């Protein structure tokens, strides 16, 4: 299969046509996503197959072919860029500055923009192209609008 | 069976569309990973 780094979409047959359900992070040889994207599901990449590694449902993220590797943080101070990849559409990137989280066990950075649920487990990146975090578990406030937790793992 | 297809390559763009706001929201976080706005 593919193991060239970059971001993926991942896709099923099995509703109507060919649908996006999310999107992941191919770096050094192990693919990264959203537990909600493929519930810890096996995956393939042309003739080949991804194995589920690490998984975790409260984080919502999972692993496959290996450990979790992206491990940068967002600086809390940066403005950040989505490389949203929407379904159906071209990769592109959103320059955004983060608001916060503030939860009982510390405070996560997160970001304000709406996209279609199938875009989750798309990256956020700081200035040096680092993979600070995915992007698809968050909130709905207010207004109806979405804001997203910059989700990041924990590289053992 | 669920499969994956490049979309493109982890690069930051110099002068790229910017937008959205940076709210500060007080939020809990469940067992099952979701996350709910806490008032
Ligand atoms: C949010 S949505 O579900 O309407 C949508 N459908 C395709 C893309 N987007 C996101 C978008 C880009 S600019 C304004 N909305
Ligand atoms: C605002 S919402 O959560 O009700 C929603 N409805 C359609 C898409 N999404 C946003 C989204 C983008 S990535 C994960 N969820
Ligand atoms: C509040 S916001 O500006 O983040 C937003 N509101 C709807 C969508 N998005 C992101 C966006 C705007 S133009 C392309 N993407």
């Amino acid at each position: 299969g593919e193991t060239t780094d970059g971001v993926y979409r991942v896709m099923t047959r099995r509703l109507l046509g060919s649908t996006q359900v999310g999107v992941g992070v191919m770096q050094e040889g192990v693919f990264h996503t959203m537990w909600h994207v493929t519930k810890g599901a096996a995956l393939r990449s042309g003739e080949g197959r991804l194995d589920p590694y690490w998984g975790d449902v409260k984080q919502d993220l999972v692993s496959y072919c290996g450990p979790w590797k992206l491990d940068a943080a967002w600086d809390g101070l940066s403005e950040v860029q989505l490389l949203a990849v929407p379904p159906g559409e071209r990769a592109k990137n959103i320059q955004t500055l983060p608001g916060i989280f503030k939860t009982k066990d510390g405070d996560i950075g997160a970001v304000a923009l709406d996209y279609p649920a199938g875009t989750s487990g798309s990256p956020i990146l700081d200035k040096c192209g680092r993979v600070i975090g995915l992007y698809g578990n968050g909130v709905v406030i207010k207004n109806g609008s979405y804001v997203s937790a910059i989700t990041q793992g924990k590289r053992e | 069976d669920m499969y994956i297809e490049r979309a493109g390559d982890i690069t930051w763009e110099k002068d790229a569309e910017v937008t959205g706001n940076s709210p500060r929201l007080d939020v809990a976080l469940d067992e099952s990973g979701d996350f709910s706005l806490v008032e």
